[PDB]
RNA sequence: UAUACAAUUAUCAUAUUAAAUUGUUAAGUGUUGAUUUAACCAAUAAAAAUAUAAAUAAUUUUUAUUUGUUUUUAAACACCAUUAGGUAUAUGCAAAUAUAAAAUUAUAGUAAUUAUAAAUUAUAUUAUAUUAUAUUUAUUCAUAUAAUUAAUAGGAUAAUAUUUGUAGUUUUUGAUACCAUGAUAAGGAUUAUAAAUUGAAAGUGUUAAUAUCAUAAUCAAAAUUUAUUAUUUAUAUUAAAUAUGUAUGUGUAGAUAAAAUAAGAAAUUAAAAAGGUAUUGUUGCCCACCAAUUUUUAUAAUAAAAAUAACGUGCAGUAAUUAAUAUAUUUAUAAAAAUAUAUUUUUUUUUUUU
């Protein structure tokens, strides 16, 4: 049943789906779950807490962690709630956006080399319709500097060699 | 299931050495009965060390008072004459019965490689000083 | 098995390290029969009681042509010093042979006075393989 | 590797 | 190479020709490969879907007296309450097939009703005749849904319309109750249904669960329609669908309906599904 | 399927197919047998 | 098991599986819920 | 939470680090123990055993 | 329920299969036809259970 | 050489609108019938007498996004 | 033997309407020394930033002009060789992919083709769809022997059988010590808790069609070399089938074993993206040198090219054990390798002023 639908299942081998031919492996990355960039939810309480372990031992604070235990009660169904929306994003995504991996990657510089080649075109028109592909020599670190007069001190366009 | 391979030939002489490596092992096996068998009566005749443990009660008590008054007296002929072997020695306090249910429940007696010793043992390296060349059981001084 | 040091070696498995119940093996084989006690001399594997009468083997039962080796639980009697006659056992590699008479033999069986595993190995028996592992042991020298 | 050939 | 030679059975009183070419081959690179299925009368019956032919007086008689289908699967998945069925997921699979045989027709009105922007007045009985033909095409399998959509919105409604769509609307988008009440109304006077609110209701629902979707009346126009790929029955548009070490090892040990039962030769230690071997004590 | 045959008083495989009385059936008697009644044959020992 | 890594706890079925939801944990005390419902309404009265 | 006293804090690192030395042990990941491959057909991916260096 | 939920007389453990067959063929009783009529908790008597019968008895 | 994976059965993006459009079932059913031997179906004896408009071309063949296709969609 | 390219879009060598060319800046000394590298060895180390407008379109430049090779190291990096040095980047020469073409190879007579891209190929740290691997206890592991497998035959209390005592050698050959197909084991890796099992098909001596060396079988009392086995560790110790004499050494090397189940353990992780010159597919295929031969010729250390199935060296290629491809220069048992450029017919990892 699962052929005709190309994408199989969920959590499942090639449930991924497209986004210009590349297939999308981070979700969990975009809502801030689970990231190095990770969306954090409570700093202030966390570190006004360890200032408090941190000053003396003479006094002690259950002061600062019962509002920091409390943050964290919330954090859970705030959790749940992210991760229960982003569902319906991969969802969304796949009706309304994804290919299912059928149209070319854009992701490479050699599938737009299409659009390089333009540009090149351009260098060689500049160059009396010419030299294709072809760039100025490189020359050396001192190169202006270390040259007597009558050799070139600068790199030319690569037509006027 | 490997097919077994065959066993190799049996060898040349080799009858008269398996013949002969018997025979003596054998003549060699009356001495080594000889020597243990003397080994082990002699070890019946003579003394041992002291059975109890001196460590517990009805024992640790002052030797001029208590049990040892009761040894001293009544038993020590019985005593003396087993050369003071753990098990008449039990036995011989279980038939004295004026101490007499508490032989084998509250005393407490050697463990049975010490209790092995030879009278005026001072060291315990003297469990493993005995003869091995001789096959008492540990039996043998 | 792997080799063959009979006819049985065809027909057997040795299933592993495979345990049996207690005293049941089906090959018995007494590499304990030779094992010297000098107080447990007479009870140690011999009769249960003294006032047995020898067993079957201390007898001819028949007219017999006559045999090659007597069977192992023979026991030994004065007569078998004395007559100054062939007293053969089988053992391996072939026969045992009572030839230096004793009286410290009287009253045992040649089951105890013949040793079953010997420490003399002939190096003609075995496997180059064999004398390799036998040599870990550190019973061959090399 | 190189030898898996055989 | 010691290639096995395997001799041809010839059939026998008890071992029948195909039997033999079903249960026995002699190419033995094809041993152990796995196990085929087959169907008789009844199974092949429903996997063939051969649609029957009108024919004689009792094809006619059965037509007659055929009576409600729809009814007749619902008891007979109800029936395995009885105490000597059990409720089976097969007569529950008919039931359903039974509840959505129209469906994607439904659906196809759907898409009439929300996914299009002034579709003219859907009252008048030109635009309306043109939605109730279309409509009884999409079902009966005369056209694709596809081609009966793009056939409705590309239907004669009047001239110069968008230049009278411009005294009515701003950017275009009617209002969809006379849409709605048109889409029943078709499904009504057209003998769609067995029961006649189910047309109406089917349509009403599957609108609202659409409703909160995200960007809920657009769809991409691969996925919308029939075509080649498809989506997901959970996803489909305006759908009704919208230990552990041992597990694989232990597989046949749950309570499990089975099909043929396992035997001897193949299963070694499984003792069949009913056993309870941790029993708890109950009065 | 070996040189040694099935003995089919004892084996299930026999006595429960479709060509025997299977286990779930109702185990009487199938029909009668008067055999010694019918045709009755004279006593004559082998032995005098 | 057998030069293989031992699975992770929760690959395992449930230690307790078999010991019905009633019992962890024992909800015991019924005796004391009536005398603390009294308690509270005398209280509120207060 | 059971027992709850009201008791002050001890120093940071009260606890004299232990007699085996941690740090001169190398952490072992990949060849660890034996597994044993699932590929089916074809070349093992190079990239994910022999590719960086 | 793997099989029809009856009084489990009506079923025997196959041999050579993995599975319970009645041991009348297809046909079924249902507990009511056990018991006595109208037997609360279907019961040989509707006093007590197995063991109260047993030890009123004794 | 990686391709995109579904590129096997990945549908002619220009192309694969011709085959469903009202136009085209309105001439193949017209000859069909034209022929006297097969059954019109009742679509046909409907869009008959009202055949669909002219000028709505797709947005393949014809490049446009301004284009306002659709008198019905706009 | 003769017998009908394209002209709307075709990648290796016959360019062509174009604005360039020229710019004098930077960087350098305090002191007693393990920098760089996966790893060696020579031995001061810091550094070289600026330009737009403008040049008109086409019609006789094709012997003209033009496509990354460049003086000066007394300046370095870098690269090549290894402590000695070489070299260290557009003033000589140097047309050349950006496509005008007619099946592959081949100096334009050789072989009969070649080339090609989406099917298929298990591991690249994703959210707890709803709960835990970092705990406990273990590791001295041995046992097989003394040859004949070939058919029936009934008894006391029964109407009579010496049938008491039933007598016809000799033409066949496989399960054997021996080649002689089948078939059932072991092996935890994601269908979960409710009225419920923590053991699987992919085959472990004995089993049914290949015959053409031989009697090898326990009924006692017996000979250690075999990967695949939980033994009793200090108060008392051999009586019935005969029953194990050796190893006290700081609970001590390496390396190993078992378990989440009527027992008692609790928070760290795991699902989703991927290539094949093979084609039941890596035990897959291929690459060059290195012999014979065969055949055409435009004979360069040792001609060139094409067929080809030995021998020997390797392991060049299939993202393939330092990714490959093209040009360039160098290097060389042989595939090829080093460096300089471009490049993906190589696999991807992603800051819209922080
Ligand atoms: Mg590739
Ligand atoms: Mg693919
Ligand atoms: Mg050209
Ligand atoms: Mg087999
Ligand atoms: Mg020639
Ligand atoms: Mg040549
Ligand atoms: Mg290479
Ligand atoms: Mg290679
Ligand atoms: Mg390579
Ligand atoms: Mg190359
Ligand atoms: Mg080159
Ligand atoms: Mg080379
Ligand atoms: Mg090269």
């Amino acid at each position: 049943d699962n052929l005709g639908v190309r994408r199989a299942g969920r959590g499942e081998i090639d449930s991924s789906p497209s986004h210009s031919g590349s297939p999308v492996f981070t979700q969990a990355k975009l809502i801030g779950l689970s990231g190095e960039e990770q969306l954090t939810m409570c700093q202030s309480e966390t570190m006004a807490l360890r200032l408090c372990m941190a000053k003396a031992g003479k006094e002690t604070c259950e002061r600062e962690s019962r509002a920091l235990d409390s943050c964290l009660g919330r954090v859970g169904h705030l959790r749940r709630a992210m991760s229960e929306a982003c569902w319906e994003f991969n969802d969304w995504f796949i009706q309304n956006v994804s290919d299912n991996h059928t149209k070319p990657f854009q992701h490479r510089p050699h599938d737009w080399r299409h659009f390089y080649a333009q540009e090149k075109l351009v260098r060689e028109r500049q160059q009396n319709g010419h030299a294709y592909g072809r760039r100025p020599k490189q020359f050396s670190f001192g190169a202006r500097y270390v040259k007597t007069d009558g050799y070139g001190k600068r790199p030319r366009l690569p037509y006027n060699k | 299931w490997a097919k077994p391979k065959k066993r190799p030939k049996v060898g040349q002489g080799f009858h008269e050495k398996a013949q002969k490596w018997r025979e003596e092992y054998l003549l060699d096996r009356h001495r080594a009965l000889a020597d243990s068998l003397r080994a082990y009566v002699e070890f019946s005749t003579s003394k041992r060390v002291e059975p109890w443990d001196a460590r517990f009660k009805p024992f640790d008590r002052i030797e001029k008072d208590g049990v040892y008054v009761l040894m001293r007296y009544m038993m020590e002929e019985k005593l003396q004459l087993c050369n003071y072997h753990h098990r008449p020695v039990k036995r011989l306090f279980c038939n004295i019965g004026l101490m007499g249910p508490q032989i084998t429940t509250k005393a407490r007696w050697k463990p049975y490689r010490f209790a092995t010793n030879p009278a005026g043992t001072s060291k315990a390296e003297r469990m493993y000083q005995r003869d091995k060349t001789v096959y008492t059981h540990g039996h043998n001084d | 098995l792997k080799i063959a040091k009979s006819a049985f070696g065809f027909y057997l498995a040795r299933r592993g390290q495979r345990k049996y119940p207690f005293l049941r093996r089906p090959h018995i084989k007494n590499t304990h029969s030779m094992n010297p006690s000098a107080p447990y001399f007479w009870s140690f594997m011999t009769a249960k009681s003294q006032m047995a009468f020898l067993p079957e083997e201390n007898y001819i039962t028949g007219d017999w042509t006559g045999k090659f080796f007597v069977s192992k639980r023979q026991v030994y009697t004065l007569q078998h010093a004395t007559s100054g006659a062939k007293v053969r056992v089988k053992s391996f590699p072939s026969i045992f042979e009572f030839n230096s008479p004793s009286r410290w033999n009287i009253g045992k069986e040649m089951n105890t006075l013949t040793k079953p595993r010997m420490d003399l190995i002939d190096e003609q028996m075995l496997t180059k393989k064999q004398r390799l592992d036998y040599v870990r042991a550190g019973l061959l020298p090399k | 590797y190189i030898e898996r050939x055989k | 190479a010691k290639r096995r030679v395997i001799v041809p059975i010839h059939p026998t009183p008890n071992f029948p020709a195909h039997f033999i070419k079903s249960a026995f081959t002699t190419d033995p690179l094809k041993e152990k490969q796995k196990a085929r299925f087959s169907s008789g009368g009844e199974a092949m019956r429903e996997v063939q879907d051969i649609p029957k032919n009108l024919e004689g007086e009792r094809s006619r008689r059965d037509l007659a007296s055929r009576g409600d289908t729809e009814f007749q699967a619902l008891v007979e998945f109800i029936e395995g309450a009885s105490y000597d069925q059990l409720i089976s997921g097969r007569r529950f699979k008919k039931v359903y097939d039974v509840l959505s045989e129209n469906d994607d027709m439904f659906i196809w009105l759907c898409h009439t009703a929300m996914s299009v922007l002034n579709p003219g007045d859907m009252r008048s009985r030109l635009i309306y005749n043109h939605l109730r033909i279309l409509a009884e095409s999409v079902a009966s399998g005369e056209m694709t849904q596809r081609t009966a959509f793009r056939f409705f919105e590309s239907a004669v409604r009047s001239p110069a319309y968008r230049e009278i769509a411009k005294r009515q609307l701003e950017g275009g988008a009617a209002t969809r109750l006379a849409g709605i009440s048109a889409a029943a109304d078709v499904m009504r006077r057209m003998g769609l249904t067995r029961r006649p609110m189910s047309s109406y209701f089917e349509l009403y629902q599957r609108i609202v669960e659409r409703s909160e979707a995200m960007t809920p009346w657009g769809f991409p126009p691969l996925f919308q329609f029939e075509e080649r790929l498809s989506l997901e029955p959970r996803l489909k548009f305006f759908s009704r669908a919208s230990g552990h070490v041992m597990t694989p090892h232990t597989t046949l040990h749950g309570r499990r309906i089975f099909w043929i039962p396992p035997t001897w030769n193949r299963a070694g230690r499984f003792l069949g599904p009913h056993v309870t071997l941790y029993p708890g004590m109950t009065p | 399927v070996g040189y040694t045959p099935v003995n089919p008083d004892t084996s299930p495989m026999v006595a429960y197919s479709q060509y025997h009385w299977h286990y779930n059936l109702p185990q009487g008697m199938e029909r009668p047998h008067s055999v010694n009644r019918t045709f009755a044959a004279p006593f004559q020992s082998n032995h005098s | 098991r057998r030069g293989k890594p031992r699975p992770r706890a929760g690959m395992f079925p449930d230690k307790y599986r078999r010991v019905p939801m009633l019992l962890k944990p024992q909800q015991g005390g019924q005796q004391y819920f009536n005398h603390f419902l009294i308690r509270s309404t005398n209280d509120r009265l207060t | 939470i059971s027992y709850m006293e009201d008791v002050g804090r001890s120093v940071k690192n009260p606890t004299v680090p232990g007699l085996m030395s941690t740090k001169g042990m190398k952490k072992k990941f990949h060849n660890l123990y034996s597994s044993t491959s699932t590929k089916r057909m074809g070349f093992s991916n190079p990239t994910l055993g022999i590719k960086k260096v | 329920l793997v099989r029809p939920d009856v009084p489990e007389d009506q079923y025997v453990d196959s041999w050579y299969i993995c599975t319970s067959m009645t041991h009348h063929m297809g046909d079924y009783r249902p507990w009511s036809a056990s018991a006595p009529p109208n037997a609360f908790r279907f019961r040989p008597f509707n006093e007590f259970d197995a063991k109260g019968r047993e030890y009123v008895q004794y | 050489y990686k391709m995109p994976k579904n590129m096997g059965v990945a549908p002619r993006f220009d192309t694969w609108n011709e085959k469903y459009e009202p136009w085209e079932h309105m001439k193949r059913m017209g000859r069909l019938v034209g022929t006297g031997f097969y059954i019109p179906p009742e679509w046909y004896n409907h869009f008959r007498m009202f055949p669909p408009i002219n000028h709505n071309f797709q947005q393949e063949k014809t490049l446009n996004p301004h284009n306002a296709s659709e008198p019905t969609q706009d």
